[PDB]
């Protein structure tokens, strides 16, 4: 009865989430249609759909989602694909505008509008959960209903509902790679709001997943459709320790105090041990000792970061499928022995394990190949402090020459604040420095 | 023997039985519904409570957890420290297998008698095509 | 079934015991292991069916048909 | 007759102790329907001590299961021998501790523990005669080391004068399993220090050693090592329930093994562990279960014994075995090795020798150490508590929530006491 929201703003979360909630309905025996087969029998117990799902009396089992944009034309295709039976024909809340690449687009002028129909759904679907246990937002920073929006709900659900940890996925913006013209402008304006309300909120790059998809699963000229699945994975293995049983679990109450040690060092970051193709996981062993250390490496991080230029602060290894506990504990120890994945001195501990009895799912027509196990580390690393030193340097630039600013004072927006949303993220940037000092 | 092959041959299939277990000999028992899974996977069984609305039991799903259910053990294991040690393959005769399972006949599992009545569609197929068994009628 | 009994005192574990009553430790102990394998009578004050039909003759030769 | 009230409070500690009671209804013989298939008439005589019986003969155990996260007391009840409980013995929230100390003694910990002493009520007054209480801590956290202080410190406040049980896992030299786990465990060992009669220390590591160089396992999962543990809770309490020869119960276990009122921390053990391989190949007695008692790689909790000396050893026995054989072994073992024992109190062992062996052997013992080794395993959680403190880590979801710093230094005070009375006296 321990219940979750998942609401999909932008343009990327509600893109990601139509291949993130294909994915819960494959875990169970959810249909398309929303249905439970006649025949066929999935194993399910009894409630473990309701987490994500309500169930009706009328058969239909029905998703606890809000898929928002203001712009129609990208939740128009959900309200007439595949999984149109599924929904709740509310919840589809459709603008009418752009947000265009705007901050102040979407989060003054238009969102003032719009928020009144968003918020009236999520008070609704707090009173029908008994159990009701946080928040799992899906947007992205590089744009203006993913930027702007996300913190016109996070300064009123916050305000709201009070201390419920809240866990926002964001595509974090690449290095070298790179399509909005503007989004070094929006990424800070999204960052100095919701820094003070966010609880842990995880970080994923376009670029990396673009390498590790061409080396590993060794595909080549990849898409968008195939990187979804690989976060859709993600959300699926942290939301696992809700519907199913094992050895050590560990649940949503709890990934603040294994993971945010002072109250503004909560950025960390993911990554999935046997990304492997169907031609290469037959052919060697994989086990708990080396899918433990396939996740310490430079070259399988989702985020473009060098891991090696800082040192770890709390670590989650959150195991799946055929594991027994033995297994993990000579492995954690294989780690510490090594000089070269660098832990700190205030935290002696650092490491902490979940276990699960339900192995890996496959999507029908996939990428990925039938493995037994699964491992989802998540680490808060010191090393995204220089990931912040880039998008620091690109507003730098642009604003040292009042450069591209008209559009955003215009929409009701004053000037003031770019000023001092650069001087907050020198001030964020200044404790990882500040941590870092033994 | 090859547990992947196992595995990938009969992932997700599931034989499903409704039995009821008569326990009204009992001072204060009850004949109660149970649903019992056979998974091919890996030769494992679950048995799980049928509710019904206002029955007065606690909503627990599960009457049995998923695991090898052992048909006959060795003399010797008896003395086996089941307080201790999990039952390996060395205590135990015979392992409960798919054919051990039939509609119309009493099932001991545990020291519990349930009696198997009816099976999913699915499950009659099963048997069908790989024991060659007659169709499974449904008891009343 | 002789000596199947427990002295008087026996500190210890009898089953069925909690729940009979009346009689001494080792009369009870011997349940507690078994068990582990013609007209009426003038000015009652009680109710015969049928007392408002009958007239005319006595108490006995009227409560009679109530027991046979 | 001299009944034992038992807890299960945490996620290790349901665990193990629901892992108890399927040792001890084999000895006994009830079958996990809860009706009694027993053979030896000896079982039945004295059952009363940790069971109820019902209306039926559904033997119904004495335990109380209190967890706020449901998720374990809807798995332990689906165990093999689950299905004998008290269903109304079942108290929990919904709203799970969160590895968080201040989520378990302070602020949650006001709404349920007032309905948890309640229900220990209505099994105290079924007792004839009390003498004690089993608790299973779990120190591991604060789901189970929070709010099992918060327990004890109140059935004390209830009963000044009856045993203390508790059976709790330690912290670990190796990596741990939770990041908080030093903040937590010196803030509940300042009341187990005022509270219990004893705590029978548990580590994992020895767990996975005892498993890996006598037993020679394969793959130890949780299930395994929780027989190690149930084997010893069920050798201390024999001497309750079947006849014996030296009989000695849990008080007579307190006065030899406590001189000063602070020195109760313990060591267990449990002595014939066999291969699957060489049991044939192995001839059992008295003098061979003695050398697999007194060696360093047959105790139960992390620390070596050879670091210090022994105030108070006891060895309980169980099975058909004469008492030269016993005594004498035992004033060998005491000459043999003389420095590793105290000087000022001469005679070291306690010995009681039951007549009832256990289920699957011929003689079986086990081994209870009080040693002064136990401040090596309270010098390292002194060591890394202190490294976690004065950069104030980790801290704002204990004082966000209802704790203060004044008692994380009065907690730490009392952690360097305990290392400094058991050091003094060596």
């Amino acid at each position: 009865m321990r219940e979750c929201i998942s609401i999909h703003v932008g343009q990327a979360g509600v893109q990601i989430g139509n291949a993130c909630w294909e994915l819960y309905c494959l875990e169970h025996g959810i249909q398309p249609d929303g249905q439970m087969p006649s025949d066929k029998t999935i194993g399910g117990g009894d409630d473990s759909f309701n987490t994500f799902f309500s169930e009706t009396g009328a058969g239909k089992h029905v998703p606890r989602a809000v898929f928002v944009d203001l712009e129609p034309t990208v939740i128009d295709e959900v309200r007439t694909g595949t999984y149109r039976q599924l929904f709740h024909p509310e919840q589809l809340i459709t603008g009418k505008e752009d947000a265009a690449n705007n901050y102040a687009r979407g989060h003054y002028t238009i969102g003032k509008e719009i928020i009144d129909l968003v918020l009236d759904r999520i008070r609704k679907l707090a009173d029908q959960c008994t159990g009701l246990q946080g928040f799992l937002v899906f947007h992205s920073f590089g744009g203006g209903t993913g930027s702007g929006f996300t913190s016109l709900l996070m300064e009123r659900l916050s305000v709201d509902y009070g201390k419920k940890s809240k866990l926002e996925f964001s595509i974090y913006p690449a290095p070298q790679v790179s399509t909005a013209v503007v989004e070094p402008y929006n990424s800070i304006l999204t960052t100095h709001t919701t820094l003070e309300h966010s609880d842990c909120a995880f970080m994923v790059d376009n670029e990396a997943i673009y390498d590790i998809c061409r080396r590993n699963l060794d595909i080549e000229r990849p898409t968008y459709t195939n990187l979804n699945r690989l976060i859709g994975q993600i959300v699926s293995s942290i939301t696992a320790s809700l519907r199913f049983d094992g050895a050590l679990n560990v649940d949503l109450t709890e990934f603040q105090t294994n993971l945010v040690p002072y109250p503004r060092i909560h950025f960390p970051l993911a990554t999935y041990a046997p990304v492997i193709s169907a031609e290469k996981a037959y052919h060697e062993q994989l086990s708990v000792a080396e899918i433990t250390n396939a996740c310490f490496e430079p070259a399988n991080q989702m985020v473009k970061c060098d891991p090696r230029h800082g040192k770890y602060m709390a670590c989650c290894l959150l195991y799946r499928g055929d594991v027994v506990p033995k297994d993990v504990n000579a492995a954690i120890a294989t780690i510490k022995t090594k000089r070269t994945i660098q832990f700190v001195d205030w935290c002696p501990t650092g490491f902490k394990v979940g276990i699960n009895y339900q192995p890996p799912t496959v999507v029908p027509g996939g990428d990925l190949a039938k493995v037994q196990r699964a491992v989802c580390m998540l680490s808060n690393t010191t090393a995204i402090a220089e990931a912040w030193a880039r998008l620091d340097h690109k507003f730098d630039l642009m604003y040292a020459k009042r450069a591209f600013v008209h559009w955003y004072v215009g929409e009701g927006m004053e000037e003031g604040e770019f000023s001092e949303a650069r001087e907050d993220m020198a001030a964020l940037e200044k404790d990882y420095e500040e941590v870092g000092v033994d | 023997f090859d547990q992947l092959k196992q595995f990938l041959t009969f992932d997700k299939q599931v034989l499903r039985f409704y039995a009821i277990w008569d326990d009204t000999d009992s001072l204060f028992g009850e004949c109660r519904h149970y649903i019992i899974h056979y998974y091919l996977m890996d030769d494992t069984v679950e048995i799980r409570e049928v509710h019904e609305r206002n029955n007065g039991r606690d909503p627990f799903p599960l009457l049995m957890n998923r695991q090898r259910m052992p048909k006959v053990l060795v003399e010797n294991a008896k003395n086996f420290p089941k307080c201790v040690l999990e039952i390996s393959d060395q205590e135990v005769l015979e392992w409960y297998t798919a054919k051990d399972f039939i509609v119309g006949k009493p099932l001991t599992i545990l020291g519990r008698t349930f009696f198997i009545y009816d099976c999913d569609p699915f499950t009659r197929q099963f048997y069908k095509d790989k024991f060659g068994m007659p169709d499974l009628p449904p008891v009343d | 079934d002789p000596h199947k009994f427990f002295m008087s005192g026996f500190t210890g574990y009898v089953p069925r015991a909690r729940f009979l009553f009346g009689s001494s430790f080792p009369v009870l102990t011997n349940q507690a292991l078994q068990e582990f394998g013609l007209g009426l009578l003038p000015h009652y004050g009680g109710y015969v069916p049928g007392y408002k039909f009958q007239f005319g003759g006595t108490f006995g030769h009227l409560t009679h048909d109530a027991l046979g | 007759m001299r009944e034992i009230v038992h807890l299960q409070a945490g996620q290790c500690g349901n665990q193990i102790g629901a892992k108890f009671w399927e040792v001890i209804s084999d000895e006994h013989g009830i079958d996990p329907t809860g009706t009694y298939h027993g053979d030896s008439d000896l079982q039945l005589e004295r059952i009363n001590v940790y069971y109820n019986e019902a209306t039926g003969g559904k033997y119904v155990p004495r335990a109380v299961l209190v967890d706020l996260e449901p998720g374990t007391m809807d798995s332990v009840r689906s165990g093999p021998f689950g299905q004998i409980f008290r269903p109304d013995n079942f108290v929990f929230g919904q709203s799970g501790a969160g590895n968080n100390w201040a989520k378990g003694h302070y602020t949650e910990g006001a709404e349920l523990v007032d309905s948890v002493l309640d229900v220990v009520r209505k099994e105290a007054e079924s007792c004839d005669c009390l003498q004690g209480f089993q608790l299973t801590h779990s120190l591991g956290g604060g789901t189970g080391s929070g709010m099992g202080t918060l327990l004890i410190s109140k059935i004390r406040e209830e009963y000044p004068d009856r045993i203390m049980n508790t059976f709790s896992v330690v912290p670990s030299p190796k990596v741990s399993d939770t990041v908080v786990e030093p903040y937590n465990a010196t803030l509940s060992v300042h009341q187990l220090v005022e509270n219990t009669d004893e705590t029978y220390c548990i580590d994992n590591e020895a767990l996975y050693d005892i498993c890996f160089r006598t037993l020679k396992l394969t793959t130890p999962t949780y299930g395994d090592l929780n027989h190690l543990v149930s084997a010893t809770m069920s050798g201390v309490t024999t001497c309750l329930r079947f006849p014996g020869q030296l009989n000695a119960d849990l008080r007579k276990l307190a006065v030899n093994m406590v001189p000063f009122p602070r020195l109760h921390f313990f060591m267990p053990g449990f002595a014939p562990l066999t291969s699957r391989g060489s049991q044939q190949y192995r001839a059992l007695t008295v003098p061979e279960l003695t050398q697999q008692m007194f060696d360093a790689k047959n105790m139960m909790a992390a620390c070596d014994p050879r670091h210090g000396r022994y105030l108070t050893v006891a060895a309980v026995f169980r099975g058909r075995m004469s008492m030269k054989e016993v005594d004498e072994q035992m004033l060998n073992v005491q000459n043999k090795n003389s420095s590793y024992f105290v000087e000022w109190i001469p005679n070291n062992v306690k010995t009681a020798v039951c007549d009832i062996p256990p289920r699957g052997l011929k003689m079986s013992a086990t081994f209870i150490g009080n040693s002064t080794a136990i401040q090596e395993l309270f010098k390292r959680i002194s060591e890394q508590f202190t490294a976690m403190f004065r950069r104030k880590a980790f801290l704002h979801w204990y004082t966000g929530e209802g704790m203060d710093e004044m008692e994380f230094t009065e907690a730490e005070s009392n952690m360097n006491d305990l290392v400094s009375e058991y050091q003094q006296y060596q």
